C-alpha cells in the first residue's frame, strides 16, 4: 500500500454537477419491481415483478415486446441473454427458468428449468446460450449446462447467503458478495476462489464490475459502497454519506467508469464520481425503494426500477 | 410445425360469392396479423387484406375495398375471407400469409399452399424479367422504388421473396438487408433509398425461380413484377 | 339597531367558523399529496359545496336583514338564487353519496377497490354537480324583482323573489316539490343507510374473534361509540333542515300576503342560523372521530 | 488450506492499480454519454 | 401520423399487452395473501397434513409409498416417560408400539416456499408457508410487506419442554420471543396478526402432572386447572403487542378441529372492516 | 323589508 487511491487522484478535475431527466416511463407491473436487466442491443430490457409477470420493453417506444407469465410470483433476479434469444428468471422457489424468446410458434415458452439450489435464487447472469451462473441463499454459487440441465461446478467457499452476483467482460471470473460481508473472486473454469476481501461491516446487496475488468464495487445495508482492485488485493475507496444512513440495494458503473450510480432505500439513486468519491448527482423520480439499476452497454441510458412499479429512463 | 392450408377454391359463376379460410396449425394464430395475397394466373402477385392481431385494424386492397371482407375467429383458429360480387379479374391463387410485428420480427415469414379461384400510392419496378445463369456465378437483381422507402426511424421496408416453381413464395431477406431465418447466408441484400439489388454468391440449383421484391411503408404493400432466373 | 348588531355578531361569527373548518379541509386534501383517494374525494366535494354555502348564501341573508332595497340588483337577482340552490343541492346530495360510499365500506368490505374507482369517484361527484346546476336553472329563469303589499305598513315594496305573483300554483308546486327534493328524499336515503351501518358496527363488537375479551375491550367500546356517533350525525342534518323548509314553504304558501311579526322575525332567523350550522357540523364532527386527523388538521391551522 | 493458497497471489503496488484506473478512465472518457451528454439529434431517448 | 406501418402494429401489441396486464392484475388482488410463520411446532408439520385431511384432500397408494421410507427413518431418528427434558418426536410410541394415521406423523423439513390455496364464500385466499425456507430471513422477509395477515401457530403443551441442543432454554420462551420479534417489524406495520395456540388435548392430560408454576412463577391458579393454564398462556401471548391499538386475533385448535377456515375468515374479514374504518376517518 | 318574502333561503 505505498498511497490511498485519493491522494494519487486529488489533482484530477471534478466531474461537475450530474443532471439527468426522465426521458420515458415504463408502466404495466401492478407489483414491485425487484430485478430489471438490460439487453446487449441496448434497446431492448427485461423486468420482474412480483405480480407474477416478466415483461420485455422496447425502450425507445415505451412499447411491451413481450410479457411472460411465470410459475412462481417470488422471483428476485432477471437475466437476459447476450445473444437475445433467452432470459432467465428466479426466486424463492429455488430454481432458474430459461425462456426462449426466438421460438417459432409465436409464444415464449420455457425451455428448462435448472433445479440444484436448496436455497432462494438470489441472481442469475447468462455466460452464453448455454451456459448460466446463479448465486443463492444456500451459501453457495453453481455453474450450470443449460442443454443438459446439471450443474456443472459448484462455489461453496461462503459461510453467508450469496445476494449477488458479477460477471467479467472476458466471462473467465466473476465476483460474488455474501451475507457474511465478503466479495470472493471465483474462477469459472478451475471451481476455486482466486481472492476473497472483507472490507465491509454489513451484508454486501450488490456487485459490480469495473470496465477494465481489474476492480469491482460493493454495496451494503450499512450505507458505505466499497471499490477493491484485484490486483493489489486491497479496497481502494468507500462512498459514504453523514446523512446517507440506509441499504443499497443495486450499484453500476458508467461506461468509462467515471460515474458510481447506486440506488438506495432513501427512495432516491446517488451518482458518485469514483475517482474522488464526491457525490456528483441525484436522480430523485422514485417514490419507494429503488430495487435495480442498470446500465446500456454503450452508456446512452440509465434505467431504475424500484418497489412503486414503475421503471424510469435518464438521461 | 407450422402449417396454414387454406380451402374454399373453385369454379364460381361471374356475379356469384365465395368464402374462402386458412386453417393455422403449430403457432400462437391469435398473436400473428394476417394477409392475404393472390397471384394472377401467369403475371406477378398483389396484395389483396390485411386483418390485425386482435381485429383491430383492417385494410383491403383499393381494387377490392368494399366487395370484400376478412375476418379472424382467433378461438377456432381459421381465417375467413367473404368474398361478393365476383368480377373476371378475381381469378387468382388466394395466399394466407401470417406476420408479426414488434421490434426486430419477420414479418411475411411463413406462406401457405394457396388455393385457385377460377370465375368464367408506391410502385415497384424490376426492368428484367429473364437472367439465366449457369450455377457458381454471382446474380444480382434490381428493384427500383417510387420513392424513398427509407424511414425516418432509418429502416428501409424492402422484402425479398423468392417463388419455386410448384412452390409458395417464401421470405429471404427483409427490411433490405436482414436474413430470414433458415436462408443460406448465400443470399445477401444491399440498397440505396429508392434503388436495391439482391446478389446470390455460388449459385446452385435451388435458387433457379421468380423473385418479388415488396415494399411496407405505407399500406398499398405493392409488389413487383418478379425477375426469373433459369 | 342593537337587535340588527346581534344578527352579524352571530351571523359573522358562525360563518367564520364554518370557513375556517371547511377550509382546512380542502388545505388537507392537496398539501398530503397521498390523502387522495376514494373516501376523502366525496368529503372534500362536500366541503367545496358548504364552502360556496356559506361565502354566497349568508352575506346576502345579512344584507336582507340590514337593508330594505336589493343592493344586487336585476342581473344580481337572477345570479343569486342560482349558486344558493346549486350549492344547496351539492352539500344535500354528497352528504348522501358519503352515506352510501361509508356503508358499501364497512357492511360489505369486498372488491372495495372495484377496478377503476378513482374514476366512478371523480365521475360521481361531477354527475352530482351538473343535476345540481339543472335543478338551479329554473330558480334563475323565474327569479326577478317583483311588488310586495305589506298589510300593516300598507307599502308596495320591491324586492327579488323566486316567481312572479301573476302565478298563484307556480309559487306552491315549486315549494312543495323542492321541499320533497332537497329535505325527504336525502334523509331518507342517509337515514336507511346509517341505521345498517350501526347495526353492523354493534354485532361486529360483540362478535369480536378473540378469545380473550378483556384485551380487546377497548376496541369493543369503540365500535359501540362509532355507532351512536353516525346515529347522531342522521340526527342534526335533519334537525337544521327543518325550520328552513318549514319557514320557506310557509312563506311561499302564504305568498301575496306579506307576515311581519315579531314570531316570523325570530323564526325566520333562527331557521337560517340552524340551516348554516349544518355545513360546520359536517367536517367539524369527523374531526373529533379521528385522532390522525385531529393530528393532521392541526397541522393543516 | 484454503488461507495459505490465498496468500500467494501476486500484489502489484497500489500506485500501478491507480494509474491504471485513472488511464482507462481517460481512454474512454469521450466515448460515455452520461458523463459528457450527446446533442440531441443523436440521443435515441427523447429525439 | 409520424410512425410507420410496422410501428402502429407494434403499438398495437404494446395495447393489446397492457390490456392483458390490468385484466391480470383484477384477477390478482381478488386473492389475500396468508403468511404462516414457521415455528417449532409448523417445523413438526402435522397439523397442516391434518386440516387437510379435514378439508378433503387424501392419500392414494402412490403417495403412502412416498411416505413408507419417511416412516422407517423416524423410527431411526427417534430411537437414536421424560420425554420432556429431550427432544423427542410426538409419535414415538405409537411407531414403537403405511396407514393414513402413519402418513400423517411423519415429521419432515420443507425444501421452500409451499402455498396453499383455499376458496370461502367467493373470497379465495392463499396461505404462503415460509417455515422450510432455512436462510436469513433479513433478507426475503420484505417480499410479503403488504399482507392480509401473518398467521403463527404455537403449542400449548411446551411449556414444560425444555429441548438438549439449548442449554436449559424454555421452548415457550423461544416461541414467545419469535413472535414477538416478528410482530415488532415494520414490514407488518399494516398486517394483521392471527394466533393459534395448538395441542389442546396434549395441554389437558399434561397439566395434571406437570405444574406450570414450577416453569413460570407469575402463574398463579389453581395449579390442577387446563382452563386456567390456557388463558395465562394466551395473556403471556398478547401482552407482547407493542401497539395497543392492533387485535391479536386467537383460537384453540384441537388437531380435530373443523372451525379453522371459518375463524381465518372472520379474523380476515374483521381485519378488512378496521382497515375500511381507518381509511374512511371514523376511527 | 327584504328579508319577509326570498328564494329557498
Amino acid at each position: 500500500a505505498d498511497a490511498t487511491l485519493s491522494q494519487i487522484t486529488n489533482n484530477i478535475d471534478p466531474v461537475g454537477r450530474i443532471q439527468m431527466r426522465t426521458r420515458r416511463t415504463l408502466r404495466g407491473h401492478l407489483a414491485k419491481i425487484y430485478a430489471m436487466h438490460w439487453g446487449t442491443d441496448s434497446r431492448l430490457l427485461v423486468s420482474a415483478s412480483q405480480d407474477g409477470k416478466l415483461i420485455i420493453w422496447d425502450s425507445y417506444t415505451t412499447n411491451k415486446v413481450h410479457a411472460i407469465p411465470l410459475r412462481s410470483s417470488w422471483v428476485m433476479t432477471c437475466a437476459y441473454a447476450p445473444s437475445g434469444n433467452y432470459v432467465a428468471c428466479g426466486g424463492l422457489d429455488n430454481i432458474c427458468s430459461i425462456y426462449n424468446l426466438k421460438t417459432r410458434e409465436g409464444n415464449v415458452r420455457v425451455s428448462r428449468e435448472l433445479a440444484g439450489h436448496t436455497g432462494y435464487l438470489s441472481c442469475c447472469r447468462f455466460l452464453d446460450d448455454n451456459q448460466i451462473v446463479t448465486s443463492s441463499g444456500d451459501t453457495t454459487c453453481a455453474l450450470w449446462d443449460i442443454e443438459t440441465g446439471q450443474q456443472t461446478t459448484t462455489f461453496t467457499g461462503h459461510t453467508g447467503d450469496v445476494m449477488s452476483l458479477s460477471l467479467a467482460p472476458d466471462t473467465r471470473l466473476f465476483v460474488s458478495g455474501a451475507c457474511d460481508a465478503s466479495a470472493k473472486l471465483w474462477d469459472v473454469r478451475e471451481g476455486m476462489c482466486r481472492q476473497t476481501f472483507t472490507g465491509h461491516e454489513s451484508d454486501i446487496n450488490a456487485i459490480c464490475f469495473f470496465p477494465n475488468g481489474n476492480a469491482f464495487a460493493t454495496g451494503s445495508d450499512d450505507a458505505t459502497c466499497r471499490l477493491f482492485d484485484l490486483r493489489a488485493d486491497q479496497e481502494l475507496m468507500t462512498y459514504s454519506h453523514d446523512n446517507i444512513i440506509c441499504g443499497i440495494t443495486s450499484v453500476s458503473f458508467s461506461k468509462s467508469g467515471r460515474l458510481l450510480l447506486a440506488g438506495y432505500d432513501d427512495f432516491n439513486c446517488n451518482v458518485w464520481d469514483a475517482l474522488k468519491a464526491d457525490r456528483a448527482g441525484v436522480l430523485a423520480g422514485h417514490d419507494n425503494r429503488v430495487s435495480c439499476l442498470g446500465v446500456t452497454d454503450d452508456g446512452m441510458a440509465v434505467a431504475t426500477g424500484s418497489w412503486d412499479s414503475f421503471l424510469k429512463i435518464w438521461n | 410445425d407450422v402449417q396454414l392450408v387454406e380451402s374454399g377454391g373453385g369454379l364460381v359463376q361471374p356475379g356469384g360469392s365465395r368464402k374462402l379460410s386458412c386453417s393455422a396449425s403449430g403457432f400462437a394464430f391469435s398473436s400473428f396479423g394476417m394477409h392475404w395475397v393472390r397471384q394472377a394466373p401467369e403475371k406477378g402477385l398483389e396484395w389483396v387484406a390485411y386483418i390485425s392481431s386482435g381485429s383491430g385494424t383492417i385494410y383491403y386492397a383499393d381494387t377490392v375495398k368494399g366487395r370484400f371482407t376478412i375476418s379472424r375467429d382467433d378461438p377456432k383458429n381459421t381465417l375467413f375471407l367473404q368474398m361478393t360480387s365476383l368480377r373476371s379479374e378475381d381469378t387468382a391463387m388466394y395466399y394466407c400469409v401470417r406476420s408479426i410485428y414488434y421490434y426486430g420480427s419477420s414479418p411475411f415469414d411463413f406462406w401457405g399452399q394457396g388455393t385457385t379461384l377460377t370465375v368464367s400510392d408506391i410502385v415497384m419496378t424490376q426492368a428484367t424479367s429473364s437472367v439465366p445463369v449457369t450455377p457458381g456465378e454471382s446474380v444480382s437483381i434490381s428493384c427500383r422504388s417510387s420513392k424513398s422507402l427509407l424511414h425516418s426511424n432509418g429502416n428501409t421496408y424492402l422484402y425479398w421473396f423468392l417463388q419455386r416453381p410448384g412452390q409458395s413464395p417464401q421470405l429471404l431477406i427483409y427490411r433490405m438487408s436482414n436474413l430470414a431465418s433458415g436462408v443460406p447466408d448465400r443470399f445477401s441484400g444491399s440498397g440505396s433509398g429508392t434503388a436495391f439489388t439482391l446478389t446470390i454468391s455460388r449459385l446452385e440449383a435451388e435458387d433457379v425461380g421468380v423473385y418479388y421484391c415488396m415494399q411496407h411503408l405505407e399500406y398499398p404493400l405493392t409488389f413487383g413484377a418478379g425477375t426469373k432466373l433459369e | 339597531p342593537g337587535i340588527l348588531y346581534v344578527i352579524p355578531a352571530v351571523y359573522g361569527v358562525i360563518i367564520l367558523i364554518g370557513l375556517i373548518g371547511n377550509i382546512t379541509l380542502i388545505k388537507i386534501f392537496c398539501t398530503v399529496k397521498s390523502m387522495r383517494n376514494v373516501p376523502n374525494l366525496f368529503i372534500s366535494s362536500l366541503a367545496l359545496g358548504d364552502l360556496l354555502l356559506l361565502i354566497t348564501c349568508a352575506p346576502v341573508d345579512a344584507s336582507r336583514y340590514l337593508a330594505d332595497r336589493w343592493l344586487f340588483g336585476r342581473i344580481g337577482c337572477k345570479l343569486i338564487p342560482f349558486i344558493q340552490l346549486t350549492s344547496v343541492g351539492v352539500s344535500v346530495f354528497t352528504l348522501t353519496a358519503l352515506s352510501a360510499d361509508r356503508y358499501k365500506a364497512i357492511v360489505r368490505p369486498m372488491d372495495i377497490q372495484a377496478s377503476h374507482a378513482l374514476m366512478k369517484a371523480c365521475l360521481k361527484a361531477a354527475f352530482i354537480w351538473i343535476i345540481s346546476m339543472l335543478l338551479a336553472i329554473p330558480e334563475a329563469v323565474f327569479s326577478d324583482l317583483h311588488p310586495f303589499h305589506e298589510e300593516s305598513t300598507n307599502q308596495t315594496f320591491i324586492s327579488c323573489a323566486p316567481y312572479p305573483h301573476s302565478n298563484e300554483l307556480h309559487p306552491k308546486i315549486h315549494s312543495m316539490a323542492s321541499f320533497l327534493v332537497f329535505y325527504v328524499i336525502p334523509l331518507s336515503i342517509i337515514s336507511v343507510y346509517y341505521y345498517f351501518i350501526a347495526k353492523n358496527l354493534i354485532q361486529s363488537a360483540y362478535n369480536l374473534p378473540v378469545e380473550g375479551n378483556i384485551h380487546v375491550k377497548k376496541q369493543i367500546e369503540s365500535r359501540k361509540r362509532l355507532a351512536k356517533t353516525v346515529l347522531v350525525f342522521v340526527g342534526l342534518f335533519a334537525f337544521c333542515w327543518l325550520p328552513n323548509h318549514v319557514i320557506y314553504l310557509y312563506r311561499s304558501y302564504h305568498y301575496s300576503e306579506v307576515d311581519t311579526s315579531m314570531l316570523h322575525f325570530v323564526t325566520s332567523i333562527c331557521a337560517r342560523l340552524l340551516a348554516f350550522t349544518n355545513s360546520c357540523v359536517n367536517p367539524f364532527a369527523l374531526y373529533l372521530l379521528s385522532k390522525s386527523f385531529r393530528k393532521q388538521f392541526n397541522t393543516q391551522l | 488450506e484454503q488461507l495459505k493458497m490465498e496468500a500467494n497471489i501476486d500484489r502489484i503496488k497500489v500506485s500501478k492499480a491507480a494509474a491504471d484506473l485513472m488511464a482507462y478512465c481517460e481512454a474512454h472518457a469521450k466515448e460515455d454519454p452520461l458523463l459528457t451528454p450527446v446533442p440531441a439529434s443523436e440521443n435515441p431517448f427523447r429525439e | 401520423c409520424t410512425l410507420s406501418a410496422e410501428d402502429k402494429a407494434a403499438v398495437e401489441r404494446s395495447k393489446m399487452i397492457d390490456r392483458n396486464l390490468r385484466e391480470d392484475g383484477e384477477k390478482a388482488r381478488r386473492e389475500l395473501k396468508l403468511l404462516l410463520l414457521g415455528t417449532g411446532e409448523s417445523g413438526k408439520s402435522t397439523f397442516i397434513k391434518q386440516m387437510r385431511i379435514i378439508h378433503g384432500s387424501g392419500y392414494s397408494d402412490e403417495d403412502k409409498r412416498g411416505f413408507t421410507k419417511l416412516v422407517y427413518q423416524n423410527i431411526f431418528t427417534a430411537m437414536q416417560d421424560r420425554r420432556r427434558e429431550y427432544q423427542l418426536s410426538d409419535s414415538t410410541k405409537y411407531y414403537l408400539n403405511p396407514t393414513q394415521q402413519d402418513v400423517l406423523r411423519v415429521q419432515v423439513p420443507t425444501t421452500g416456499i409451499i402455498e396453499y390455496p383455499f376458496d370461502l364464500q367467493s373470497v379465495i385466499f392463499r396461505m404462503v408457508d415460509v417455515g422450510g425456507l432455512r436462510s436469513e430471513r433479513r433478507k426475503w422477509i420484505h417480499c410479503f410487506e403488504n399482507v392480509t395477515s401473518i398467521m403463527f401457530l404455537v403449542a400449548l403443551s411446551e411449556y414444560d419442554q425444555v429441548l438438549v441442543e439449548s442449554d436449559n432454554e424454555n421452548r415457550m420462551e423461544e416461541s414467545k420471543a419469535l413472535f414477538r420479534t416478528i410482530i415488532t417489524y415494520p414490514w407488518f406495520q399494516n398486517s394483521s396478526v392471527i394466533l393459534f395456540l395448538n395441542k389442546k388435548d396434549l395441554l389437558e392430560e399434561k397439566i395434571m402432572y406437570s405444574h406450570l408454576v414450577d416453569y413460570f412463577p407469575e402463574y398463579d391458579g389453581p395449579q390442577r386447572d387446563a382452563q386456567a393454564a390456557r388463558e395465562f398462556i394466551l395473556k403471556m401471548f398478547v401482552d407482547l403487542n407493542p401497539d395497543s391499538d392492533k387485535i391479536i386475533y386467537s383460537h384453540f385448535t384441537c388437531a380435530t378441529d373443523t372451525e379453522n377456515i371459518r375463524f381465518v375468515f372472520a379474523a380476515v374479514k374483521d381485519t378488512i372492516l378496521q382497515l375500511n374504518l381507518k381509511e374512511y376517518n371514523l376511527v | 323589508x327584504q328579508w319577509a318574502v326570498x328564494h329557498f333561503l
